[PDB]
């Protein structure tokens, strides 16, 4: 629905928890955790290994 | 007893190999596996020995 292949799924349980996405309408198109402030992230495969 | 069915029908990347050899639940007995017919079997009239 998204459009981008970041969620995990497969074979036993995998898909098990969804994400806490805080969308904000900015300038710059990123990401920041939790639990990686200080750190940002532009790539969502990036955010899904994480 | 715990039988898995219909097993020509399992996803693509996947297999109940450790489902049926009693190692993803552990039983005492462990499972069988067998294959019972689907709607187009049904309309076929699949005998015993086929």
């Amino acid at each position: 629905f998204v459009g981008r292949d970041f969620l995990p799924r497969g074979s036993g349980i995998v898909t098990r928890r969804p994400l806490v996405l805080q969308l904000v309408n900015a300038t710059t198109e990123y990401a920041e955790f939790l639990h990686c402030k200080g750190k940002k992230f532009t790539d969502f495969e990036e955010v899904r290994l994480e | 007893i715990g039988v898995i069915t219909k097993l020509d029908l399992m996803d693509e990347g996947t297999d109940a190999r450790d489902v049926l050899e009693n190692k993803l639940l552990p039983l005492r007995r462990g499972y069988i596996g067998v294959v019972n017919r689907s709607q187009k079997d049904i309309d076929g009239k699949k005998d015993i020995t086929a």
